[PDB]
């Protein structure tokens, strides 16, 4: 199954656990812009371990290249080697991406894989 | 489950840039 490409159950280990030192393979659903006149952009990404997709991941401002440069695109695969969480006043959290590798391009994978649903 | 994800103001950026950052300044005790 392309679901076995993916680690199943690694955002509910990060948001139940708070568990760091995992380093799943997920794969980028969409990526969104939040964009501040004098700030770099801020890159906002819609993940998926295959079982749940949160909203909630924020890319590195020193990853930026990945995107704007598109080997980091909706439908690829990557693999999570370094992320903190952090909690927002409001009380939620954000996980924020400092390393990573990407595993496949979004046109080597092709369509989201599985059929995962939102964890909040 | 009902949209695109709650969005981030100003000040909710400026927390996620301080926490990105002090994960940079913690690398240079190793690096």
């Amino acid at each position: 199954s392309m679901v076995g490409q993916l680690s199943e159950g690694a955002i509910a280990a990060i948001m139940q656990k708070g568990d760091t030192n995992i380093k799943p393979i997920l794969q980028v659903i969409n990526i969104r812009p939040i964009t501040t006149g004098n700030s770099p952009p801020r890159y906002r990404l819609l993940m998926s371990d295959g079982l749940n997709t949160l909203s909630s991941f924020m890319l590195a401002t020193q990853l930026n290249p990945l995107v704007e440069e598109e080997q980091l695109s909706s439908n690829c695969v990557c693999q999570i080697h370094r992320f903190i969480v952090n909690t927002l006043k409001d009380g939620r959290r954000v996980v924020i991406l400092m390393e990573l590798e990407v595993l496949k391009s979004a046109e080597a994978v092709g369509v989201k894989i599985g059929n995962p649903v939102p964890y909040n | 489950g009902t949209s695109s994800g709650s969005a981030f103001s100003a000040d909710d950026l400026m927390s996620i840039d301080l926490a990105e950052q002090m994960a940079n300044d913690s690398d240079d005790s190793i690096s």
